[PDB]
């Protein structure tokens, strides 16, 4: 098996050491085997050193990496990564090509507090985040509690999917698990997203237990020197 | 007819004047002062700051309008800073707090 | 305030629609507000919408050039009447910049 | 409740989670009178993080806004091979995180 | 109201009507426990008076109001044999129905 | 040395009954070395010199170098259906602008009813 990914904009944008990789696995251990990357027009780009281990339970997996322009990619123009096997004499040749993009559009985030029956049995509270209408996809959404990043291990994200009430958009949840002390600590969390629509290709949302569905609201209007002097 | 003396956009009060013509008579000619505040109710104290505890006294000093703030402006974009460690690299980014309205 | 613009009809079988279009704003919708509650209901909007009575009789033209952007309404009947507003911003009502008026003489 | 501004429409989600094994089957109905299934989205059970072998599923159902005002009820089945029943029901509706009691205070002066 | 400033039990009732034909089957369960048989009484399917070819029953539940006030769904499943799959339930708590309250201030000066 | 501070009144409430005339009174205090004059103007237009009637600078009550002076004018009883603000003016060498235009109109004054109306909402994060 012969596995392909290509750079995701959450790597580009926040690293710019863009880069695609190709991975084998399946494959009997077997040295002196050549990765190497093709355009459509048959020039070859130089492949990285630093080839990753095999697997512990006897079956490949390697790293190659190399780097085109960004410019390039939109461009629109079809790459092809092939590796070479002694098993299989004939290599396999498979697309990293970047299709451009679809018309752009912005995500609305909607952040949700967990639910009043769930509150009652007093164990743990889930909070949500919808992303909702971003074309195209590869959303990257990420979890803080004041001020400082979770890990990415205390939450799940899902995949993007298709929209049935508007055709070409997408949508996509997320969700975090903490006890009920902890929400009920006025803990603050927060749910940030990167996308390309995005103007500042950053934006926030953020809820805590004052905010989410309150069973109280506490005021204090207060006005004074009513009269004045207005002019 | 009504002049505006007040179009604050922070406080969202709008102080304005009439004065109401009698039964016909130019006496007692009654005047009068129109105020409407808007309170945001969902806003925070640090309006800038999505960490600050939520907005509770609310304070009028109706002097001033004829900085601390309370809601925000439809002509204006609100930007903060968050970490992030993608890769193991804890790094700033600029945030649109406002978007839609940072375009 | 904003004008109170008002048009007629003259017996069905089309109709046309023009209002400000205003700068730095993505969303533009023609809601109805007739309704007893008066929440302003979207009929035709941007960012992808559009009415459940109101289809294949509505479609939007923006024209940044002119400053105005152009609703074609297709045929005439009884429940399209009364009046429409137009506005941009994402909040229906609060976000209205003018109130037309619609009516038919048939 | 900022969905709502845009009076466009409306996305009520259905959770279900906890459970194992595998093999959950969520239907939404109104007013007993089951929906039709080209309006609603069902996710396939994924793992739990911190559970050993427990799974979570999300489903979510689009409305127009008018008919959330309007004041009609959805409600959401759940069918697993594990419950007394074998079928379980939720409801929400408008009257669900209404402010339990205001607690204003005004206090006007001229000095 | 009258029931519970005696500090000693309530009773919930789950009123069932308007179905054809007989034999419905109700029981009560507490989050997602059911309760033993003997903690509840049920009625038996008799004529509906004013509507032809019908039946209705009843079924009251005791507790004590120690634990009515602190939570307690308390949901009734109904099994009848004409449902869209056989089985339904609703459950009320302490807060069923509370309106809104307003507790205004002014402090006029 | 101090600023030249400087106010308006209008005309008596009690003075608007016999349906005469009407006096508006602008007071110019301070302005050390006393050196001011003031030009009643009505919509950029100088009024007549027969009408305001300036006196001379006075020392205050308690003057160590301070002073102050009163100036006043006449109008018609009818004519104040409309207003037109009958602006005053000084002018003093310590002034950075040199001119602090003051009027006042029928408007402007003590109002006779207060009409607030505060609402409260959970969508008004944004002042639309
Ligand atoms: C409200 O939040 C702002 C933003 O964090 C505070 O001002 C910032 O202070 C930091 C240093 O603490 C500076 O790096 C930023 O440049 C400041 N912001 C701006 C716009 O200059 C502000 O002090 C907070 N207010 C209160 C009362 O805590
Ligand atoms: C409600 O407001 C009062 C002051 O008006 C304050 O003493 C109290 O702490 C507030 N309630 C909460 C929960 O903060
Ligand atoms: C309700 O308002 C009163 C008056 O401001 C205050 O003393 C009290 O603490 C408030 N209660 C809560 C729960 O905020
Ligand atoms: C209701 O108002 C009174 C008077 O201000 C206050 O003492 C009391 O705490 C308030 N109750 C709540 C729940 O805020
Ligand atoms: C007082 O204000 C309300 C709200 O704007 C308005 O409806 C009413 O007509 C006003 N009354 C007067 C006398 O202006």
């Amino acid at each position: 098996r012969v596995f392909a990914i290509p750079p995701s904009f959450a790597s580009i944008f926040l690293t710019k050491s863009t880069k695609l990789t190709c991975l084998v696995t399946d494959l009997t251990t077997y040295d002196s085997v050549t990765i190497s990357w093709t355009r459509q027009n048959g020039e070859a780009v130089k492949t990285h050193t630093n080839i990753s281990e095999s697997h512990p339970n006897a079956t490949f997996s390697a790293v190659g990496e190399a780097s085109i322009c960004e410019d390039d990619w939109n461009s629109g123009e079809r790459f092809t990564c092939t590796v070479t096997h002694t098993d299989l004499p004939s290599p396999l040749k498979q697309t990293i090509s970047r299709p451009k993009g679809v018309a752009l559009h912005r995500p609305d985030v909607y952040l949700l507090p967990p639910a009043r029956e769930q509150l009652n049995l007093r164990e743990s509270a889930t909070i949500t985040c919808l992303v909702t209408g971003f074309s195209p996809a590869d959303v990257f959404v990420q979890w803080m509690q004041r001020g400082q990043p979770l890990s990415p291990e205390k939450y799940v994200t899902s995949a993007p999917m298709p929209e049935p009430q508007a055709p070409g958009r997408y949508f996509a949840h997320s969700i975090l698990t903490v006890s009920e002390e902890e929400w009920n600590t006025g803990e603050t969390y927060t749910c940030v997203v990167a996308h390309e629509a995005l103007p500042n290709r950053v934006t926030e949302r953020t809820v805590d237990k004052s905010t989410g569905k309150p069973t109280l609201y506490n005021v204090s209007l207060v006005m004074s020197d009513t009269a004045g002097t207005c002019y | 007819e009504r002049i505006v003396l007040v179009d604050n956009k922070c406080k969202c009060a709008r102080i304005t004047s009439r004065i109401i013509r009698s039964s016909e008579d130019p006496n007692e000619d009654i005047v009068e002062r129109n105020i409407r505040i808007i309170v945001p109710l969902n806003n925070r104290e640090n309006i800038s700051d999505p960490t600050s505890p939520l907005r509770t006294r609310f304070v009028y000093h109706l002097s001033d309008l004829c900085e601390t703030c309370y809601t925000y402006d439809r002509n204006k974009c609100y930007t903060a800073v968050v970490p992030l460690v993608y890769g193991g690299e804890t790094k700033m980014v600029e945030t649109a707090l406002t978007p839609d309205a940072c375009y | 305030i904003l004008p109170e613009v008002k048009v007629e009809g003259e017996l069905g079988g089309s109709v046309t629609i023009k209002c400000p279009l205003p700068e730095m704003h993505v969303r533009i919708y023609l809601c109805r507000e007739m309704a007893g509650s008066g929440t302003c209901g979207t009929v035709v909007s941007t960012t992808n919408f559009i009415k459940a009575e109101y289809k294949g009789r509505v479609t939007l033209k923006q024209y940044p050039r002119k400053n105005l952007f152009l609703v074609e309404v297709t045929q005439l009947t009884e429940s399209d009447s009364g009046v429409y507003a137009c506005g941009a911003g994402m909040n229906t009502d609060r976000g209205k910049t003018q109130k037309v008026t619609l009516n038919v003489h048939s």
